[PDB]
Order: structure tokens, then sequence, then C-alpha cells
């Protein structure tokens, strides 16, 4: 089969996809302070979880 | 621009070079064409009123001061020919003289468009393939024995053989393309 | 020479021409936003503040 | 950041498992790709800069020099095509892996929030340059550039790695937007500046001042054409932008610490620029070029105005792109007649035409043509230093006239005049450069219709 | 108002639509020259729309295209000033342009590469409008420079001619350190007055304005080719004469006039810069008269008449008349651009011969060109109600009749007697002598596309003066009581000049002489200005570039006492330690040394 | 437009009042012009406008909560420091615009009148003055690092300076 | 002298493959790569990254700047307030030095 070799173009979209996660859990981490800050503070809106998730 | 120039000049070269060059300053200063003739049949009496002249130190002499004489008078702004060196036009046309050489880069396609003329061309490059040899050996066998050598270049002396060191004379760009 | 403009000028217009198509029709029938004052008791969305369509569609969609 | 770092470091996979035939096919295309995704930092819609995590963080500063070493890479490769084509498969993915690796630590190091992540990536950059010097340059005398390139910049740095750590040990942290919102005055005690001069020197080198701009000559003359494009497109502006960065905790002993390197900056750029009038080195010409270009960026610098640092930023990248573009071309013509004097090769016009017309428009890059973002930049340096000072104007106007002088001295003297009909090797330019030089001038043209992506944080 | 604005880009857009044209594969098909001559025509005719909206309301307008950039309380806008100096020049220079255009495709028949030629004229073009229509001080130097550089390749066009490349350079010198006054001019109003818009900066009138005006004079000075930055103009006819026609002399050198121009109003107060402008008008008009006598090429003759004209416009900026100076701008283009396209006409009529010498009973043989280069000369002498006179006449009559330097005065009455002089000598050698050149006759001139073009400029030398002068509105109030002999003095110097001029060259049919003279000398080498400055300027310069720059310090003294002193320094510490003569001797006695030192620290430091 | 923040003076143009017999082009052209061009353009707009009418949507200005300024704020307390940093720059690039909006109402007038600003603009040139006037004080000599903190302390040598100039 | 082989003969690249693009040797990967990096620069990151930067909106928040801007001299037009107050921080906040 050709992926013999094809199989390598799979690495660099997997490299941008893992990163777009990890930047996702890096801004997991940096939580708080998630709704309590002076300029964007508010009450959430009904049905609502999350402000900027 | 064709011969190559001589280790010295003599005396009757330099002679006459300055009177090539006072006649045109002459002419210069007199634009019209009797008064040209009017001076320059003075000038010519002049310069052969010592024509025969066998004391070659005072021959020097007078060709010294003559051309002292000659920068006094020299026309500030003198007549030159357009493409004479140092007048207008003198290299107007170098952008165009592109060598011969860059032809042989040209696309398969483009050698297309004009098929006879690369087939002569093939000729030629082939009969100076031919000729490389033989003009070399030509020039190394009538090398002078003696250690004094002339810019000036050989003729062809055998039968069926081009002069030596002939592609860049021949084939050199026309005046005008 | 000519051969690298040729191909350049392709490979730009490939996708040039289609995008300025999509431009062109994106602002003659969807067009652009207009300026309102905030229906009090709303929370706009974020990309609600941006003016064009394309602007706006992107924010939705990627920030 | 690590959507745009992770996919750099994976092009190195990529470039050793590739098959002989495609990698570099492979890797130029993810490359360009990778630029690409860069731009998602120009998504930059609020005053708020943006901090991605608590190691990585971008600014109206770090964006455009991030940006511009994600395009370099892809035009990096493909100005190393030609010059690596006869060796062994082994060396030439070494060759790719080295640019893949520096693009990586570039922009890392422009991404950096903390000084002492910066001290360690950016010397990290030298490693991979020096090994592009030393190792694939053409000449014997490589060995001596690398030498100096290396050790300029290492006795640079020790003194800054010493400043950060007392900075450190006096403020408890070195986070940059720490730094910023709690900074203090400064006395003038002889320690502070002492400090003051550790702080600097390090960047003041990598900025090649006046009497340390000797490892340019000859680190450019040495180095091959992707070492010189990487060199003095980002290397340079490593020195400026640890300076804008540093800076903020150093005041107010700027106000009379700036006046020896501004004159310095201000003179050498003068007789920088006079040496480009008699050199002998197309190579070394751009080289010189560039050193009079940074000791304006340097001045401007220095003097901290907010058009200062706008033009600075906005001339940073404006040389970047010229000065790559300048290099592309001379070791265009210096893959056929294998030789990096100006006299020798002359009349090119005649036969590479469309090349000519990429001469004539780099050149009026490196004139600073108006309004061409190269200009917009000199100009507004020239305002700030007027306003600092009214008797700059001489200066500036002298480098301005010599300036054009010697960019028109190249085109003449190469481009136009009688061809070197000897010259049978000069073949027909390459599809490869002929995109090479659109790559370079098309961001430039793009540039220059939108200026608001370069301008510094003033402005 | 829509249709003006509309008119003023769609001028600009049709300017733009042969390099687009050119940019494309159709250009291959197409008679490109044909094209760009008849957008030229379509954007005069545009044009002239405009101008009649003004010559009728008289309503100036300030138009804001594109947003180029803000910059912290400085918009950047792509602005447009169309009043009275844009418009009438706008519709002047596509006059002249469209002429110069038909005659470039009979000049440049021959020639290969024609479209780039009409490329380049169309771009040079467009940069001039730019330069005349720029409200921004920014854009106005994108004219400036962009100009420049057209300027540098037309010349030299023939990039085989060495010297064509040195006049090249020639020309970006001059013309750069004019830009540098020009850079000063715009930092200083940018700062003291944080706009480079004129609308804002005309706000400056109350203050000094020294430090801007003298980088605007300076500017002005090398663009204009006045005296102290004059040399790049004359040699600048080392190019093709369609282009000396067009760019340097009837469009680009007006540049900086054109600027001070503009600038009149902020110059109304500051004398020094009005007398130091009087002064150097009336140096530019007298040297490079004196020049233009005695000079054997019929293109640098007219070029340095250009220059004397460019000196005389200096002048009357000099005095409070802008208005004025800027009319014999226009009306100077017309039958400047028609004497260059007689001259290029008998040059191509010719084996391409250039020296009046061999140049002789045109007039016989070349009806239409000699009838026309008549008409030419006798417009640059401004004879009654030709073009010429419609300016030139009242540029004397307030020269004459206005507070002013004697001096100045004096000289520039010379000068305009002095032209007369000249345009005789042209006149004279080049078509009422008996014929001198080469045999072979082989001259045709009846190609229309040569006589088409100079027909038009011709009726443009006879009625567009008055046609202009008697519509433009009211300005500067002239002074019309003065004596008789102040009334007639032009005309009567320029006739007694002519008359000096006949008996003068009908004296070299005297079978006697001419010696070489001081004056004549001095005349034909054009004041050694040339030989003089650009042998010595460039040779010390060059000189301590290599020497005391790359060589003394950069590659010497830096080496040594930076990196090779470092290095030495170490050399000599390693060859002082490592060679030990390794005995274990030795050794133990240097240990036995250490001994004692740590002994006496520790009791010392106790 | 909003002619409050851009004014714009009365147009007063006047009769035709003609008094030649002798047909005035520009009339002619302007009439061609209208119907050839304006008519067909004004078509084709209006289409245009009618699609906009269909898929109508709107954006809203975004309006920020004021919060401490940076005199609230404890020395060294960061997290309060960065949004009272904002806060001010946001305010600075504010008033930039304002200086923008008031330098091009001083050109407009320019233009307008025409030589008579040497009089009729001498309201906006005073505007303009006392506009300038604010920025200098609030705004200038501060560096390329221009900060809230910086501010505060130019504005505190000033008081001091005028404090001092009352007490003597 | 010692062993060391002559130096290589210069090359044409152009005697084989006339359409050479400079990329690779053999003609199907060199035009493959030219193919590539036209379309992946070109008609990829020039085209859509321009596209992008050019629909950026808001670009640190300039129309934004302007619009308050616009407001707020409405405001103090109407209202009668100077445009611009020359104190940035209301005095009263300031606890100025007591001598
Ligand atoms: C307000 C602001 C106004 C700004 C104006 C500022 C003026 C500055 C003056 C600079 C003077 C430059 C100059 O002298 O000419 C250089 C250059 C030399 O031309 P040439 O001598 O005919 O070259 C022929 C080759 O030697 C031999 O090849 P050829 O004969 O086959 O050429 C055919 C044709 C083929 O041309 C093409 O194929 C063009 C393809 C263009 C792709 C552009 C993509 C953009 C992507 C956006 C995303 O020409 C070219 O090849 C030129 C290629 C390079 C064009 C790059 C675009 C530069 C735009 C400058 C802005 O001429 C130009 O192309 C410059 C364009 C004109 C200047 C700008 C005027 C504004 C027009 C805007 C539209
Ligand atoms: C009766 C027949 C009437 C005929 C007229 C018909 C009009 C019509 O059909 O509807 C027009 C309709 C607009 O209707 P609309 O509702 O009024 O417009 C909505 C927005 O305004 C839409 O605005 P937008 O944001 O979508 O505009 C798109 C933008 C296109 O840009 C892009 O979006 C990116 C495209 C990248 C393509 C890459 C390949 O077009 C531009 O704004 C022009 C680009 C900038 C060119 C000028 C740059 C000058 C630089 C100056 C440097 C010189 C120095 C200055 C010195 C002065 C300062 C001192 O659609 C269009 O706008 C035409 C498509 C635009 C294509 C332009 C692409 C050029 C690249
Ligand atoms: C009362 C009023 C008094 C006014 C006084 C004004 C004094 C003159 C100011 C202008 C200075 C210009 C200096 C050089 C001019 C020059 O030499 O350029 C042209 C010349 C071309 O040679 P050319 O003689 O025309 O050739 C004839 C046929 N071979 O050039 C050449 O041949 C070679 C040129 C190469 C030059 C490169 C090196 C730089 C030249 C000096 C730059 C000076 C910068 C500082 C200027 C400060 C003063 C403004
Ligand atoms: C930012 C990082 C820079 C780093 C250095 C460069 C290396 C990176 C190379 C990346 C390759 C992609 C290039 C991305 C930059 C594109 C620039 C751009 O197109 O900007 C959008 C441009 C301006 O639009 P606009 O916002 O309206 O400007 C006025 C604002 N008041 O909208 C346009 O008009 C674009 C199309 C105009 C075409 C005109 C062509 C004239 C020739
Ligand atoms: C302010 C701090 C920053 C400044 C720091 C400067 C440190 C720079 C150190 C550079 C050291 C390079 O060391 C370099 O060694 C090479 C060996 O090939 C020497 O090379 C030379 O040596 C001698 C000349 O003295 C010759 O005989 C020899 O043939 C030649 O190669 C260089 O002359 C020296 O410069
Ligand atoms: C403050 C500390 C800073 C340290 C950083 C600087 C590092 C300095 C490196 C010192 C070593 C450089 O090493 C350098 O070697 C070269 C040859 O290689 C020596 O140069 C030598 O060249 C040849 C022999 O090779 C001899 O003809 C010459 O006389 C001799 O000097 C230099 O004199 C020496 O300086």
């Amino acid at each position: 089969q050709l992926l013999r070799e094809h199989w390598v173009h799979i690495l660099v979209p997997a490299g941008f996809v893992f990163g777009c996660y990890l930047d996702r859990k890096d801004d997991e981490k940096l939580t708080a302070f998630r709704n309590k800050s002076m300029l964007f503070q508010r009450e959430l809106r009904p049905n609502e979880e999350v402000t900027w998730k | 621009a064709f011969c190559a120039p001589p280790a010295y000049l003599t005396h009757q070269q330099k002679v006459l070079r300055l009177y090539k060059r006072a006649l045109r300053h002459l002419e210069s200063w007199c634009i019209h064409r009797d008064k040209y003739r009017y001076f320059a049949c003075l000038m010519r009496a002049r310069f052969e009123e010592h024509k025969n002249e066998k004391d070659m130190m005072r021959a020097t002499q007078l060709l010294r001061e003559a051309e002292e004489e000659f920068w006094q008078n020299q026309h500030p702004q003198p007549y030159i020919f357009p493409d004479s060196p140092g007048g207008t036009s003198f290299e107007r046309y170098e952008c165009y003289k592109v060598p011969e050489w860059c032809l042989d880069y040209w696309h398969p396609s483009e050698k297309a468009m004009y098929p006879d003329y690369f087939s002569k061309r093939e000729q030629w490059k082939k009969l100076r393939m031919e000729s490389w040899d033989r003009e070399v050996k030509q020039l190394q066998e009538e090398t002078s024995p003696d250690g004094i050598m002339t810019e000036a270049l050989p003729p062809a002396r055998r039968e069926g053989d081009l002069p030596p060191l002939w592609w860049h004379i021949v084939t050199r760009p026309r005046e005008r393309p | 020479d000519a051969r690298f403009l040729r191909l350049m000028k392709f490979y730009l217009m490939l996708t040039g021409i289609p995008v300025i198509i999509g431009i062109t029709l994106v602002n003659i029938f969807i067009g652009e936003a207009e300026l309102a004052e905030i229906p009090e008791g709303y929370i706009p969305e974020h990309w609600e503040y941006y003016k064009h369509p394309i602007s706006r569609w992107i924010a939705r969609n990627f920030y | 950041m690590l959507k745009i770092i992770l996919p750099s470091l994976m092009l190195l996979p990529l470039t050793w498992l590739s098959s002989p035939k495609k990698t570099w096919t492979n890797v130029t295309s993810y490359s360009f790709l990778i630029s690409l995704t860069s731009l998602t930092l120009l998504w930059q819609t609020d005053e708020n800069y943006k901090n991605f995590s608590n190691m990585f963080s971008s600014d109206p500063l770090s964006t455009p020099l991030i940006i511009l070493t994600a395009w370099l890479l892809p035009l990096m490769l493909m100005a190393s095509q030609n010059h690596l084509k006869k060796d062994n498969n082994v060396l030439q993915k070494l060759y790719i892996s080295m640019l893949i690796s520096l693009q990586i630590l570039l922009i890392m190091t422009f991404s950096a929030t903390e000084l002492i992540m910066f001290y360690i990536l950016f010397e990290a950059t030298l490693i991979p340059t020096l090994i592009i010097i030393t190792r694939w340059g053409n000449q014997t005398e490589r060995l001596n550039a690398g030498i100096y390139f290396l050790f300029y910049t290492l006795i640079g740095s020790i003194p800054l790695l010493i400043a950060l750590i007392l900075i450190q040990n006096h403020v408890g942290t070195l986070n940059l937007m720490i730094l910023s919102f709690t900074t203090h005055t400064l006395d003038a005690s002889w320690s502070n500046n002492l400090l003051w001069l550790a702080c600097m020197m390090a960047f003041l080198i990598k900025m090649p001042l006046y009497g340390v701009h000797l490892w340019l000559p000859k680190a450019h003359v040495e180095a091959p054409i992707a070492g010189s494009m990487i060199l003095a497109a980002i290397l340079l502006k490593l020195g400026s932008y640890g300076m804008i960065r540093i800076s903020i905790i150093l005041d107010p002993l700027t106000k009379y610490m700036a006046y020896p390197f501004i004159l310095l900056s201000l003179w050498g750029m003068i007789m920088t620029s006079s040496i480009c009038l008699r050199q002998t080195d197309l190579k070394s010409l751009i080289a010189y070029s560039s050193v009079s270009h940074m000791a304006l960026v340097i001045a401007s610098i220095m003097i901290q105005t907010p058009w200062s640092f706008m033009g600075a930023t906005m001339l940073m990248i404006a040389h970047g792109l010229t000065s790559s573009l300048l290099f592309c071309l001379a070791n265009s013509n210096y893959e056929r007649i294998h030789s990096r004097t100006m006299i020798m090769a002359r009349g090119l016009q005649m036969v590479f035409p469309l090349m000519a017309t990429w001469w004539l428009m780099a050149s009026l890059a490196n004139l600073a043509l108006p309004p061409s973002i190269n200009l917009m930049g000199e100009l507004f340096i020239t305002m700030s230093l007027f306003s600092w000072s009214n008797f700059t104007i001489i200066l500036m106007g002298i480098n301005i006239i010599i300036t054009g002088m010697y960019s028109m001295y190249m085109i003449i003297t190469t481009q136009r005049g009688k061809l070197t009909n000897h010259m049978i090797n000069l073949q027909p330019s390459h599809t490869r450069e002929l995109t090479l030089m659109a790559l370079h001038m098309i961001p430039l043209i793009l540039l220059t219709t939108s200026p608001k992506l370069i301008t510094g944080l003033t402005m | 108002m829509n249709i003006f604005t509309t008119s003023i880009l769609l001028i600009f857009i049709l300017l733009l639509s042969p390099i687009l044209i050119s940019m494309s594969n159709l250009i291959k098909h197409i008679n490109f020259p044909l094209y760009t001559t008849t957008s030229i025509k379509f954007s005069f005719i545009i044009s002239l729309l405009p101008l009649l909206m003004f010559f009728h309301n008289n309503m100036e307008y300030m138009i804001t295209t594109w947003h180029w950039v803000t910059m912290n309380s400085m918009e950047l806008k792509m602005s447009f000033k169309t009043d009275f100096f844009s418009i009438l020049f706008t519709s002047v220079a596509l006059f002249v342009t469209w002429s110069i255009m038909q005659f470039s495709s009979w000049y440049m028949h021959s020639d290969p590469n024609i479209n780039r030629f009409i490329k380049y004229l169309t771009l040079f073009l467009i940069t001039m409008l730019i330069l005349t229509s720029a409200n921004n001080m920014f854009q106005l130097f994108i004219g400036w420079e962009g100009v420049g550089i057209m300027s540098f390749l037309l010349i030299g066009w023939w990039y085989g001619r060495t010297d064509a490349n040195t006049a090249a350079l020639q020309a970006i010198l001059y013309n750069r350190i004019g830009d540098i006054g020009f850079i000063l001019a715009m930092v200083w109003f940018s700062l003291n007055m944080n706009s480079w818009e004129l609308q804002q900066i005309m706000f400056s009138n109350n203050n000094d304005n020294l430090i801007p005006l003298m980088g605007l004079l300076i500017a002005a000075t090398g663009k204009s080719a006045q005296f102290g930055l004059h040399p790049w103009l004359p040699s600048a006819m080392e190019g093709p004469t369609p282009v000396s026609a067009l760019l340097h002399s009837s469009t680009m050198v007006v540049a900086g006039i054109f600027l001070l121009v503009r600038f009149h109003p902020l110059t109304t107060n500051n004398n020094f810069i009005l007398t130091t402008m009087l002064c150097l008008g009336a140096l530019t008009t007298l040297f490079t008269a004196i020049c233009a006598l005695t000079q054997n090429d019929i293109k640098k003759i007219i070029a340095f008449s250009t220059s004397s004209q460019l000196g005389l416009m200096m002048v009357t900026l000099g005095m409070n008349q802008p208005h004025l100076a800027f009319l014999h701008i226009c009306t100077h283009a017309f039958f400047k651009a028609m004497l260059f396209m007689c001259s290029g006409s008998i040059i191509h009529s010719l084996a391409d011969e250039q020296d009046i010498r061999k140049m002789g009973n045109i007039t016989k043989i070349m009806p239409f060109t000699s009838s026309c280069l008549v008409i030419g000369s006798l417009a640059l002498t401004g004879m009654p109600f030709l073009t010429g006179f419609y300016s030139k006449d009242l540029i004397i009559e307030a020269i004459n009749t206005c507070n002013t330097n004697a001096w100045a005065l004096l000289i520039t009455l010379i000068a305009t007697s002095m032209t007369a002089m000249y345009s005789m000598r042209i006149i004279y050698f080049v078509t009422m002598t008996k014929p001198r050149f080469p045999p072979l006759i082989s001259i045709n001139e009846n190609d229309p596309d040569l006589m088409n073009p100079i027909k038009r400029l011709a009726f443009g030398s006879i009625f567009a003066g008055f046609v202009i002068s008697y519509n433009i509105p009211p300005t500067s109030i002239p002074v019309l009581t003065m004596p008789w002999f102040l009334k007639t003095t032009a005309l009567i110097i320029s006739v007694l000049g002519f008359l000096i001029a006949l008996e003068l060259n009908n004296l070299t049919m005297k079978l006697s002489m001419n010696k070489a003279n001081p004056y004549s000398s001095f005349s034909t080498l054009l004041g050694f200005f040339p030989s003089i400055i650009h042998r010595i300027t460039p040779m010390k310069s060059l000189n301590l570039s290599l020497k005391t720059s790359l060589t003394l310090l950069d590659l010497i003294w830096l080496e040594k006492t930076i990196p090779k002193s470092t290095s030495t320094l170490h050399t000599n510490m390693t060859t002082l330690t490592t060679n030990q003569k390794g005995l274990i001797k030795l050794y133990f006695m240097s240990f036995l040394i250490n001994i004692i030192l740590i002994i006496i620290l520790y009791s010392i430091n106790l | 437009w909003d002619k409050d923040v851009y004014p714009e003076p009365p147009s007063r143009t006047p009769a035709p009042s003609p008094q030649t017999s002798l047909p005035n082009p520009i009339t002619y052209l302007t009439k061609a012009y209208d119907l050839v061009v304006d008519w067909p353009v004004t078509l084709v707009r209006e289409f245009i406008e009618r699609q906009h009418a269909k898929n109508r949507t709107y954006y809203y200005h975004r309006q920020y909560r004021r919060v401490p300024d940076i005199t609230e704020c404890k020395e060294g307390d960061v997290l309060c420091i960065y949004e009272a940093e904002m806060q001010w720059r946001r305010d600075f690039k504010v008033d930039q615009e304002i200086m923008n909006i008031i330098q091009e109402r001083l050109k407009a007038c320019q233009q307008r009148e025409g030589e008579n600003y040497q009089q009729n603009c001498a309201k906006e040139l005073e505007q303009f003055t006392k506009v300038t006037k604010a920025y200098q004080d609030r705004y200038l000599d501060l560096g390329a690092y221009y900060s809230a903190r910086k501010c505060l302390a130019k504005q505190k040598q000033r008081m001091l300076e005028e404090r001092k100039a009352a007490r003597q | 002298q010692w062993q060391e082989d002559p130096e290589p003969e210069d090359e044409n690249v152009y005697a084989k493959n006339p359409d050479f693009h400079g990329y690779d040797s053999d003609p199907v990967v060199d035009v493959w790569n030219m193919r590539a990096v036209f379309f992946f620069g070109f008609s990829i990151v020039l085209v859509f990254g321009t596209t992008f930067v050019a629909y950026v909106p808001d670009y640190r928040m300039q129309e934004w700047a302007r619009r308050e801007a616009e407001r707020l001299v409405k405001y103090r037009e109407v209202n009668g307030l100077p445009i611009m107050e020359s104190n940035y921080f209301d005095p009263s906040k300031i606890q100025l030095p007591e001598d």
C-alpha cells in the first residue's frame, strides 16, 4: 500500500490537533476569576453554566 | 578597433595624428564649410612648411611646440561623431547586442519557431569544433622563437583551415540590432 | 520568465477569483450589519459586536 | 501558542520519516501551512494582550515577529534546495532539521513570558546557526566567522545572565507583565549604571553597535544563503526585541545612559553606509547596509518615544523582508558565477530581465521608497530623533543620501552596463528563485497596503 | 459635488488602465502605444470638465478617498486637493503628455521594448499627477520621490551607455540632496502642527516657519535645478528625446515651483525666504543663460533655456507672485515641449546628429518642423500676444515695479535679453545657414504621428496663453501704471538681444579665426561647476570612505582593539601558564609556596 | 453622519442668474451624467439595499463598565492594577480619537471657509487649542511605556506645582 | 600531492529536462514540488491569509475607540462640559502630599 509512506502526512495535522487540545487544557487550569472580575463580572443568564468555558 | 596598438609611434604617426586632430578642431572652430576650407589649407601649408627636416631633434622640438599650441587652442567642446567615443549614442545600442551563446539556453519550443536558422547555427558550431584543434596548433607553431611578441595574430596558411582565433571576431553582434 | 509569470498568475487567480466572487456576493446580498442600542435586559453574544458578516462568522465559529 | 509550536516540532518527524524523494516537498508544504496557522495571533480585537498560558504570551510587538519567523522557514527551505543538491540524504535532512529547530526556538523566544525563558531560548539559537555557518559554508574562513559569531554574543550574554539573576533576587520574579506592573524608579548609583549596562549590552551586541559590528561582515560572507537569511532577518531583531521588553525596568537611568549609544549609532550609521560605497563584495555590502539600518533602530529605541518604538518596529519588519530578498538575489547570481565580487558580473539585465525587475524593487525597498513601510519606519524614527534634538537631521540626511547612493550603485554595477559576454554559464532564472523573490516582495506590498498590523505596542 | 469628484478620480483610473493592461497577456495582442495614447486623450477630455467647473464657480475640493492608517492622533488619509493649481496643471500635463505619447510612437518605432517605454512614461504621468493633486505632505512625498525614480529609469533608458548611467545617478544625487530639506519640512510640520494635511498646516502662519520653509526651499532648489543643484538637469538629456521633452522640461522640473506655490500662504510673511528665492532665481537665470550661449548641442541649449526659465519662476515666487509663477509654469510647458519635439524631429531625420554645427538650411528642407520651431522660439522670447507674452511680460512688469534687490533685477533683465540671444543662436545655426549635414539626405517628417502632435502643441502655443489668462479668476492685483521705458522694457531688451545675436552670428562668416576666449570657455564648459565639483567631491568622499572608514578603523583598529587584543592576551597567558617543565621538585616547591601563603593569610586575617 | 459630532454649516448656493445667450456646457454635461450614470447606479444600489432589508442583522456598540482607578489600588496589587491600567489605556485611545475628530473639524472648517479662514475658523481653532492643551497636560512627556501610574505621577507633580504657586 | 578528488566540472541543468523548474533533478518530483510551492504558498497562505487579515474586525478596537469618542463628544457638547479636562484623575481622589 501507498500508506507505506503516506501515513507520514498525518503527523503535522496531528500536531495542530494536539496543540489545540493542549491549549484548551491550559485554559482549563486557569479557571479562577472565571466570572469574578470587576469589568465583565455578571450574573449568568437563565439556562447557562459557564461564562467563557 | 580592428588592429592592436603598436609598442610606440614614430614621428610619422605622431605628426599625422596631430594633423588630423588639429584639422578637426579647426573645423569645430570654423563652423562654415568655406571658412573651414580656407583655414585648413593654411594648416596644411604650415604642416608641410617643415615637411622635410632631417634633424630629428629639431623635428621633435617642432612637434612639441605644435602640440602645446594645439592644447592652447583646442575647442573646449569639439565635434564628436555620434557613434564616436564620447559622442551621443556612443553605446546607445549595447543593450540589444546580446551575445550568441544565449541561444544555447532557448527552450526547444522556442527553437521550433525558428527551424532553419538553428540548423545553420548547428553547422557553424560543427565547423568551429573542427577548426579549434588546428588553429590552436597553428598559433603554437607560429609563436616566435624569440621573446618578442605582438598582439597581431597569424593568418590561415594551410588549406581548408579557418584563421586562428576567429570565433570572437566573426559572430560579433550587428551594429544596429 | 514568461512561464513563471504565467504560473504565478494562474495559481494566484485559482483562489483569488473565487474568493473575490464570494466577497462580492456576500456584500451585495447578505450586507453589513447596522448599529443599534442594546435591548435592555439582553446579553449580546461576543460576535454580535462586529459589523461584517464574514468577521462575525469567523468570530462565532472560531474565537 | 501551543497550536503553533507543536506543528513546528512535528515537522522534524516528518522531515526524518519522509521518503528521500518527497522530503523537500512535504516539509515545504507543511511549513507553509504552519505559517498560515500562525496568523491566528492577529485576532486581537481588544487592547488586552494575549496570554495563552503561564508560559507563552503574545503582543502587538511579538505577533509580527512570530509571523515573520513562520513565513521565513519555507523560503529558507526553497533557498537551500539548490546548494544542497549533491549531498547525501542524511546530510540534507540534517540541514532541514537545523532550520526547523531554529524556527521552533525563535518562535518560542519571541513568545516567552519570563526573561529567563528568553535568555535560554535566545542563546540556544547559537548552536543551529553556528552549525549552519561552519558545516555547510563554502570558504575556509567560515570557522573563524563562526567563532566570532559565537563569542561576541556569549561575552555579551553572560553579563545579561548576571543582571537577570540580580533582578530576580531583587524583585521576586521575572514575568514581564509583573515587572511592567510593579516597576519602580532606579537611582543613579554606580551599581545601577553598571546594571543598566549589563542588561543592555547583550542586546546591543546582537543589534551590532558600531564598535561591536565586526561579526556581521564575517558571519554573512561566510554563511550559506539560508544562514544569512535567518540571521539578518530574525536573529538581528532578537536584540531589538530584548531591548524593548527590558527597558521598562531600566528607568530613569536611560535619559543619560543613552547618550553614548545614541551617538555611536548615529555616527556608525554614516560610517557603515559610506563603507557600502567602496566594498567589492555584494554580501558584505548588504551586511553593512543592515548594520546602518540597525543603527537607526537602536537610536530610536534608546530615545523611547511613541514614534520611536512604532517606527523601530516597522523598520525591523521591513528590514527583515528587504535584506532577506537582497541576500536571495545575490545568492542567485552566486550559484552561477561562483564568485561574490560585485564588479565581476555586470549588465545581467541583458540576460535576466525579470530578475532585474526584482533587483530594482529590492533596491527601492532598501533606499526607502515612499509609501513603503521601510520609508515609513525611517521617517518616523527621523521625526522622533529630530524632536529629541533638532540637529540630528544633519546626520539623518547624510545617511539618506549615502543610502540611496549605494542602493543604486548595486543596481548600476550589476544589472546595468555591458554584459560580461565571457560568462557562458549564466543560465535562465529558475522558477524556484523567481518564486522565492515573489514570496519576499508580495508580503512587503501587502503590508504597505495595511501598515496597522506592523505597528508596535505604542501605536 | 458628484460630477467633479467622480471625474477627478476617473482621470487616475484611466491613467492606470494602460498599466494594468501591460501586466497581462493582452499587451501582446493589442497595439499598446495607440491604446495608451487613446487613454491619455480621453483622460485629458475628462479633465476638461472639472476645469470648466472651476472656471465657473471656482469651488475647490478636499476629497478623502481611503484611510490608510491612524497613528495615535494623526490620521493618514489618501487625500486630494483640487483647486486652481491642481486642476489647470492636470489639464495641461495631460495635453502635453497626449502629444508626446503620440510622438513617442514615431520617435521610437524601431526600438524594441517600446511597450516598456510607454509604460514608464505613463507611470511617470501618474506619479506627477499624484504630486500635484496631493493634500498630505506624505502623499506629496510619494509623488516627489516616485517621479525621481521614473526619471532615473527613463534617463539612461539605453542602459548600455555608461554616460547615461552616470547621468541617472547624478539626478538621484541632486534630487536626494533636495529631498533632505523636504523631509526636514515634513518632520517640522509634524512636530509643531501635528498634521501633514495642508488645511491644518495653514494655521502655522502665525509661527516663525523658518526651519520648515528652508527645507522646502532646499527641496525646490534640488528638484527644479536652481543654481546650487543645477548640473543634473542639463546633463539629463542623455535619455531619449521624448523623455527629455516630457519629464525634464514640461512636467517634472516644475515640481519645486509647484511646491512653493502650494506653500505660498506660509512664505508670505517670511521675508528672509522671499528674498532668498529672489536672489536664487536671479542667479540661476543669469548663470544658465550664460551656459546656454556658446553651447553646440540642440538638446542641451534647450535644457539650459529650461533652467533659465525655472530661475525666472523662482524670481516670480521671490516676489509675492505665486499665481503668476504658476501661470508661467503652465504657459511655458507648451512651447518648451514643442521646441523639444521639433529638435527631436530634426535629430531623427538627420543621422541622429545633435550638434548645431552639422545642421543647417533646415528651414528649406523641413518646412513644418522649422515653422513650429520658429513659433516655439518666438513664444520662449515672449513676442506680443503669443503664449509666453501672456505671462512673462507681466512677470517682468512686476519685477521692474516692485521693491527688489537691485542686482537681482539687473541680472534678470540681462538674462531675459540673453534668452533671445541663444534662441537666435538656434534659429540661425540650425535653420538659416547653408547646409552642413552628411550628403545622403533621407528626410521624412510626413508621418502623421509626428505632424499632428506638433500641430496640436503649436495651436496650444498660439492660443492657450490668451485663453487661460482671460479665463482665470482674479488673484493678484497687477501694477499697470509705470513709465514708458518700464512698460516696454521686456520688448526692447528682447529685440535688442535678437539684433545683437544676428550681428554676432553674421560675424562668423568673416574669414578670420575665432580664438579661445576666457568667457567663451567659461560659458561652454558650464562654468566649471561640473569639472570641479564632480571631480573633487566624489573623490574626497570616496577616498575617505575607503581609507578612514573601511580600512583605518573597521578593518584594522577595531579588530586590533576588541577581538585581537583579547585573543593575544589569552594566548600570552596560556603560553605563560601551561608550559611547565614537568618536574616534581619544582611542582612541590610551588605547593610549598601555597602552604606558606595560606598560613600567612590565616595569620594576618586572624 | 451625526451632524452634532461632525458639524457642517448650511449650504447657500446662489441663483443661476444667466446673462449669456450661449449655452452653459456644464448643465448639459450634468444632465447627461445624471441620466446615463447616476440612474443605473442608483438602480443597482436600490437593489442592494432591498437585498440588505432582507436578512437584516444587528451589531451593538460595546459598553465597558467602570472599575477602580489606579488611585484605588494598593501598591504592588497586580490584580487590581491590571484592570486600572487597561481602563486607562482605553480612556487614552478614546482621547486620541477625540483629538482626531476635532482636528478633522478644524481641517473641514479651513477648507469650507477658504480665504475667510483667518477669521471664520476662530471658533474651531479655539476648540482645537483648548483640547490640545488638555491633551498635553494629560499625556505628554510620558515615555513609550506610558501607564496610568506615570500619568498619575505627572498629574501630581503639576498639582504640587500649582499648589506652590497658589501659596506664593 | 595528497590523494584528493578533482574539482567537479560545472553542469548545465537545462541540458537535460529543458523544463527544469529549479526544484529537483527528476522531472516528476520537480513539477510536483513546484506545484506544491505555488499552491500552498500563493493559492493558500497569501490569498486566504490576506482575506483573513483583511476581515479581522475592530483590530485593537480602533473602530470601537472612534465610536465611543463620538458618543462622548456628543454627550459633552450637549451637556456643555469641556471636551477634555486637563486632569485625568479627579483631584478630589488624590491625597496630594501635604507640604
Ligand atoms: C565587549 C565584549 C565583546 C567583545 C568580545 C570579543 C571577543 C572576540 C574573540 C574572537 C576570537 C577569535 O580568535 C581568532 O583566532 C584566530 C585563529 O584562527 C586568529 O586567526 C589569526 O591569527 C593570527 C593573527 O593574529 C594569524 O597568524 C592567523 O593566521 C589568523 O588566522 C584570529 O586573529 C583571532 O581573532
Ligand atoms: C574575558 C574572557 C573572554 C574570553 C573570550 C575570548 C576567547 C579568546 C580565545 C583565545 C584563543 C584564540 O586563539 C587564537 O589562536 C590563533 C591561532 O589559532 C592565534 O594566532 C596564531 O596564529 C598563528 C599560528 O596559528 C601564528 O602565526 C600567530 O602568531 C599566532 O598568534 C591567536 O593569537 C589566538 O588568540
